[PDB]
RNA sequence: UUUUUUUUUU
RNA sequence: AGCAGAGUGGCGCAGCGGAAGCGUGCUGGGCCCAUAACCCAGAGGUCGAUGGAUCGAAACCAUCCUCUGCUACCA
RNA sequence: GUCUACGGCCAUACCACCCUGAACGCGCCCGAUCUCGUCUGAUCUCGGAAGCUAAGCAGGGUCGGGCCUGGUUAGUACUUGGAUGGGAGACCGCCUGGGAAUACCGGGUGCUGUAGGCUU
RNA sequence: ACCUGUCAAACGGUAACGCAGGUGUCCUAAGGCGAGCUCAGGGAGGACAGAAACCUCCCGUGGAGCAGAAGGGCAAAAGCUCGCUUGAUCUUGAUUUUCAGGACGAAUACAGACCGUGAAAGCGGGGCCUCACGAUCCUUCUGACCUUUUUGGUUUUAAGCAGGAGAUGUCAGAAAAGUUACCACAGGGAUAACUGGCUUGUGGCGGCCAAGCGUUCAUAGCGACGUCGCUUUUUGAUCCUUCGAUGUCGGCUCUUCCUAUCAUUGUGAAGCAGAAUUUACCAAGCGUUGGAUUGUUCACCCACUAAUAGGGAACGUGAGC
RNA sequence: GCGAAGGCCCGCGGCGGGUGUUGACGCGAUGUGAUUUCUGCCCAGUGCUCUGAAUGUCAAAGUGAAGAAAUUCAAUGAAGCGCGGGUAAACGGCGGGAGUAACUAUGACUCUCUUAAGGUAGCCAAAUGCCUCGUCAUCUAAUUAGUGACGCGCAUGAAUG
RNA sequence: UCUAGUAGCUGGUUCCCUCCGAAGUUUCCCUCAGGAUAGCUGGCGCUCUCGCUACGCAGUUUUAUCCGGUAAAGCGAAUGAUUAGAGGUCUUGGGGCAUCUCAACCUAUUCUCAAACUUUAAAUGGGUAAGAAGCCCGGCUCGCUGGCGUGGAGCCGGGCGUGGAAUGCGAGUGCCUAGUGGGCCACUUUUGGGAAGCAGAACUGGCGCUGCGGGAUGAACCGAACGCCGGGUUAAAGCGC
C-alpha cells in the first residue's frame, strides 16, 4: 500500500481538523528497567533454567502497520497512533497512480 | 472390464450430469440415434411403433446401442434399407460412478467418492425407448424388430402402434384433412402447424 | 459442517423478482411507520444496507423506533426451545406495512358502529365471528330434466 | 607451440 | 534485535576526490599455408539506487533491496 | 375530447411498421454578444422567433411479436395422513384431504393524483 | 480458524476424509462526494489496413465491468472518464451475526464532535453485499498542567489509568525430537491382525436374445453387442462377537458330507461309418495313485492308471503329531 | 595421543589416587582380524587438527566521557565461531547427460552438471538380485534344490577391508 | 521409609415400602474412554386464580394476512447439454469439375436433459393478528420536528362491556439441583458406496428405562402399556391335533 506524508485529521488537542505529519512507528528498545524485565532476570538467575516461556509456531508473515500522526500546529505538536491493515509492503509518500500511462 | 447392469438399475441418485463440476466422463456407447431413411417425408411413413418403458430403471448406453443395432439389422432384412426410419429417443445423461478397482492408496470407504464410469439414461414408466416409422403395410415387421430388441434391456418393455402419424403429434385419423385444409404443412421429417394466429400475408403466401 | 457466513443460502430469498430489477419504487420510501404498528420483513438485495438476517425474512414483529432511515423491531425468533424478543434495526427497503392488522383495525370499528346503531334501534346484532355452519335444508329443483348418467371410461394405452 | 589420413590391382 | 561489511565489460579483482582497466568472454585484421597465443585493434560497465555536501563523484555521507559473518532470544 | 409541469402504480404502458393530428402547448428550428463548455455552439450553456408538423410527442391501425388475463392441459403430475394393500423387486393401486406447469384456444392493449392551459 | 454454491427434503437449523471451489491478501484509491458518459457483442461504411490499428452511423436488458472464489445486486448505476478530498479521523452507549444468547472477528441503526463533497436535497465515519483474522501476563508508543513513588519537600526513575501495536494458523491462544525385536503398566473387543455373520464389487459357475463361426446351415458344437441370475472352495468391503487369550501356515493321520461327474452302471444328441471324441440326463454307490524340486497352499515335470474331478466340515483336524 | 608442571582415567574433597616397583622395544585409545595377493578415486559435507592473520563477531573486569546520581554512551575487547591448512587403515561417498569406430547390436577418443570424485582391481541371482523358479551347461526318469558359468549388479566391491 | 505416591482407566459399593423421573444433543477445552456449558430431572417452596351450601395458556383447528423456490413442470423462455430433417444466403471455405454439390451461417420446426439451471410453481411448512394494555372524546407538557392552529411522543381527566372465532385447560414465578453428554431401530425423505445386519443426515415414533396378548422362537414388528383381585367384553391374531 502507498500512504502519503500528510493528512487532516482531527486532533484531540486541538480539538478540530489538522494537517498531520505521517511516519511509520517502530518498536522502541526494551527499558531494562521495567518491572517485567526485572522480575523476569530475577527469575532466571540462579539453577532453575528456562522459567518462561519461548514461542516458536510462528504463524504470521505481515504485520500490522501503525502509523504516527504528529500535528503541524507550533504550540500543539500532539502525537497519535492509528493502525491500518496487513500489508506486505508499505510505502509512505509513494508516487501517485495515473490511467493515461503506456504499459 | 465394465460391471454387470445390475449394478447400476434402480435410479437411486440425482441426476448427474456433464458439466464443470463433472469432467473426464467416457463417451457413450451410442453416438446415432437416427437411422434408415431420414429424409423421407411425412406422407410415404404413416405408421409409427414405439417401445414403451414399463418400468422406473435406468437404461445403459451400451443397451441402447445393441438395441438400436438389432432392430436396423431385423428392419433392413424384411423392410428393405430405405423402407423405414429409427428413432432412439433417448439420450444418456445420467453418470454412474465407480469406486477405486482394489502402500501408496489409501484404502477402504475413506474417500469413497467415484469416478465416472459410463452414462445411463434415466426413463420413466409410459415413456418411449424407441420408435419406427414405415409403410402401413410394415406393421408386423415393426413388432417383430421391437420384439428382438427388449432382450437388450433389463426390465420390462410393451410394443405400442400410435394412434399419430409417423413421428409428428397429430392424430393419423385427422393428418390428411389437415393437410388439405392447409392446417399443415410438411416440412422434412416432419410438419408445420399453422394457426390463425399471425400477420395475414402469411395466410396469403399460404393460399395463393 | 457447513459456514456461518451471514448470506449463505440466501441465493434466492434475496433475489428480486423475474423483470422486476432496477430502480426502487419511491412509495416504499413513502411509507409513514410508527411506534407500535407490525411490520413484515422481506430483504431486498438492491439495497445492501440495513439488511436483516435470514432468519428474520418472512417474520412479522412490531415498531419500537423510528430513526432517519431505519425502524426497530421487536421479533420472536425461536432459538433452541425457547422463543425471545429479538430487537434488530431494518432499514426500510426491507419492511412493509401488516395487512392483518389493518383487517382487524376495521372490524374493532364496524362493531363499535354497529353497537351503537343496535342501542338507538333498540335491536341486537351479531358481533363475534362464527366458524361456517353445517349447510341448510334446501331443495334442488329437476326442472323437468334427467340427471346425466355419468360412467366410468374404458382403459386406453396411450403414447 | 602443433601439420592426422590418402584408395584397388594395374 | 546488535555490530562489521559488500553489490563493478557477464566474471577474479585493483584505488579515492572523475583518466574508468587488466587474464578472460564478442568482433576485425598481422605472421605462416600455418591450424597456435603473444600480437594490435575496436564494441560491451546507466559500478542497484533515493536525496545531502563540495569547483567537481561506483567511489564520501543518511535510508531502501541483494546478501554475508558472528552474536542475542519471557508476549 | 386533449395537452403541459411534477408524479404514483411500472409493458393492458414495450417493440416493428403505416395513417391522422384543429387550438393552446411541447418540440424541431434560427443565432453565438453576454453566462458557460467543446477538436467541432453537434451536445451543454446562453439570446431568440423566419419556417415546419418531416421528426420527436399524442391518438388510431396490424387474422402483428411481446405483455396482462382467462380456458385447456387436468382432478392429470405431485403431495398431508392410513392399512398385517399388491408386487421377488422396480414400483403401483386404493382410503382421507390438498392440488400444479408447457404446448394448444380465446379476450384486452394503461389507469390515475396535484397544479396550469386549449377545445370561446 | 474462516467464505461461496449444493447437499438440505420451498421458514431457520441440519452430518460424512459428501461434491464443486476460495482465504492468511489487495487498494491514497479500487476510500468519500459530485458531474458527465455507456458497456460486451454485431451489421454497414472509410488511404495504406489485412481475421484483429483508428475514424463514422446503426442495433444492443446488460449477454460487459465492478481485483481476488462463487452467489446475489447494479445502466443519465455500484460500470468508464474527470474534479475536489481524507467519514479508513475523535467519542458514549444500543443492536445483529456465531451463541451459552460469555468472548473475538465482522456487521447494523442512532447520538455528540470535527470535516469532505455538491448549487442543493443529500451522501460519507473504509472497500456494492456475504471471507481475509487473535485472550490473560510481558514489552513498546501515544494522552493528561492526571494519580502513587510509603516522615515531609524538589528533581530523575519506577508504578498506575486510557487507546494503538509486537501472537499464539493445534487460529478460546502448553515452551517440545526420535527409537525400542530387551521392554513395562492401566485398559480396550469403543479398534486392527483368524473363524463365523451381512454383502458379492472382484473371483467362480450358470441362463436369455441371436450378429456371426461351423464348405452349405443362427442354435451338432460355439456364440459377439447386450441382459438376467446363482455360489461363498478367491480377494475385497464392513467391524456384529471374542484382547482378566477361541493356540497360528503347511504337511501327516482319520471320518463324514456336497455335486457344479474325471472314471465306472443305465441313457438321450452329434458335423456319431468303425475306433476315438464331444454335448446333455438319472446318478455321489465305488474309485480318484507312486515320485523329483519347493516350508509351502498353488505350480511344474517324470511314470503308471478306468480316471488320475472339484470342494466343505471354526479357510475340519497342535491336551493328535 | 603422550617426554611426566605429561597422556588416559578415578575422586565430594587434599598438587588426594590408578596406569606407575612404569618412561616410547612404554602406557593409554581405536579399527581390521592367520598366512598369501592387493588395499583404487574423492578433503566438496560432517568431524579431528595447524598456524598466516586481511583480520569480522566477541562476556565479565578494567579505561575514558556526559549527568546530581542511579544510569547511559564510546574505545578497548581472551578463548570459541568465522577465515585460510592438513587429513579417508576419520565418519563416509564413488552418478548421470551429451558428443560416436564399413550388417547390426555394442561403441574407447572430446566436453559438461549437481555437492568433491564418479565403483579401479577383483567378485556375484552369493548368507548380498526385487523382477526370479534369471539364461546356458551339468547333476535325475523327473530338480523352485546343488555345482560351474554369464554379464548394465532393485541395492557387490577393496583394514565400513 | 517418603507412601494410604497419582490414575480422565478395570472391579466392587450392604435394609424395606411410597411418589416423581432422564441423557447420549448445543458451544468451549492438546477436547475425541474426560470435563466445563446449555438442555432434559428432582426437591423446596412461594404469588395468585375459580367455584359451592377465571388471572391467562395451548406440539389443535378456523378466519385474515405475509414469507418460501423443494416435488412437479420447462427448454418452439434466459444459462448450460443435446438428436434429425427442412427453407434461404454474405460465404477472408472446401471438393469434383461455365460452374455444381457439400460444409458454414441464418430462419421456422423437431428428439432428449440439469444437485451446484429457470419464466412458472404446489402439498406439507414457518411468522403475525383475532380488544379493556381496547376504542372514542377533552385538556396539559416538550429544550425534539417545524410555513403553520405543524408533527411525534409523553402526561392528566371522561365515556363505552354483546368480554368481540372453535375446542380444551387453573396459571405464574424463584432458588438449589443429581444423572447424562458411547446410543440404537422403523415408516417416509435423503448423501457416499455394487451392496451390506455398512457409513452419514431430517421428521416422528420406539428400544435403551418396559413387562403384557399375537408374530413357533426374537430388544425395535402388530395390538396394548402394568397397584392386588371377581364378573363381562374386545384389540392384533386366530379356531384339524
Ligand atoms: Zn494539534
Amino acid at each position: 500500500v502507498n500512504v502519503p506524508k500528510t493528512r487532516r485529521t482531527f486532533c484531540k488537542k486541538c480539538g478540530k481538523h489538522q494537517p498531520h505529519k505521517v511516519t511509520q512507528y517502530k518498536k522502541g528498545k526494551d527499558s531494562l528497567y521495567a518491572q517485567g524485565k526485572r522480575r523476569y532476570d530475577r527469575k532466571q538467575s540462579g539453577y532453575g533454567g528456562q522459567t518462561k516461556p519461548i514461542f516458536r509456531k510462528k504463524a504470521k508473515t505481515t504485520k500490522k502497520i501503525v502509523l504516527r500522526l504528529e500535528c503541524v500546529e507550533p504550540n500543539c505538536r500532539s502525537k497519535r497512533m492509528l493502525a491500518i491493515k496487513r500489508c506486505k509492503h508499505f510505502e509512505l509518500g509513494g508516487d501517485k497512480k495515473r490511467k493515461g500511462q503506456v504499459i | 472390464g465394465r460391471r454387470p447392469a445390475r449394478c447400476y438399475r434402480y435410479c437411486k441418485n440425482k441426476p448427474y450430469p456433464k458439466s464443470r463440476f463433472c469432467r473426464g466422463v467416457p463417451d457413450a456407447k451410442i453416438r446415432i440415434f437416427d437411422l434408415g431413411r431420414k429424409k423421407a417425408k411425412v406422407d410415404e411413413f404413416p405408421l409409427c411403433g414405439h417401445m414403451v418403458s414399463d418400468e422406473y430403471e435406468q437404461l445403459s448406453s451400451e443397451a441402447l446401442e445393441a438395441a438400436r443395432i438389432c432392430a436396423n439389422k431385423y428392419m433392413v432384412k424384411s423392410c428393405g434399407k430405405d423402407g423405414f426410419h429409427i428413432r432412439v429417443r433417448l439420450h444418456p445423461f445420467h453418470v454412474i460412478r465407480i469406486n477405486k478397482m482394489l502402500d501408496r492408496l489409501q484404502t477402504g470407504m475413506r474417500g469413497a467418492f467415484g469416478k465416472p464410469q459410463g452414462t445411463v439414461a434415466r426413463v420413466h414408466i409410459g415413456q418411449v425407448i424407441m420408435s419406427i416409422r414405415t409403410k402401413l403395410q410394415n406393421k408386423e415387421h415393426v413388432i417383430e424388430a421391437l420384439r428382438r430388441a427388449k432382450f437388450k434391456f433389463p426390465g420390462r418393455q410393451k410394443i405400442h402402434i400410435s394412434k399419430k402419424w409417423g413421428f409428428t403429434k397429430f392424430n393419423a385419423d385427422e393428418f390428411e384433412d389437415k393437410v388439405a385444409a392447409k392446417r399443415l404443412i410438411p416440412d422434412g421429417c416432419g410438419v408445420k402447424y399453422i394457426p390463425e394466429r399471425g400477420p395475414l400475408d402469411k395466410w396469403r403466401a399460404l393460399h395463393s | 459442517t457447513n459456514t456461518k457466513g451471514k448470506r449463505r443460502g440466501t441465493r434466492y430469498m434475496f433475489s428480486r423478482p423475474f423483470r422486476k430489477h432496477g430502480v426502487v419504487p419511491l412509495a416504499t420510501y413513502m411509507r409513514i411507520y410508527k411506534k407500535g404498528d407490525i411490520v413484515d420483513i422481506k430483504g431486498m438485495g438492491t439495497v445492501q444496507k440495513g439488511m436483516p438476517h435470514k432468519c428474520y425474512h418472512g417474520k412479522t414483529g412490531r415498531v419500537y423506533n423510528v430513526t432517519q432511515h431505519a425502524v426497530g423491531i421487536i421479533v420472536n425468533k425461536q432459538v433452541k426451545g425457547k422463543i425471545l424478543a429479538k430487537r434488530i434495526n431494518v432499514r426500510i427497503e426491507h419492511i412493509k406495512h401488516s395487512k392483518s392488522r389493518d383487517s382487524f383495525l376495521k372490524r374493532v370499528k364496524e362493531n363499535d358502529q354497529k353497537k351503537k346503531e343496535a342501542k338507538e334501534k333498540g335491536t341486537w346484532v351479531q358481533l363475534k365471528r362464527q366458524p361456517a355452519p353445517p349447510r341448510e335444508a334446501h331443495f334442488v329443483r329437476t326442472n323437468g330434466k334427467e340427471p346425466e348418467l355419468l360412467e366410468p371410461i374404458p382403459y386406453e394405452f396411450m403414447a
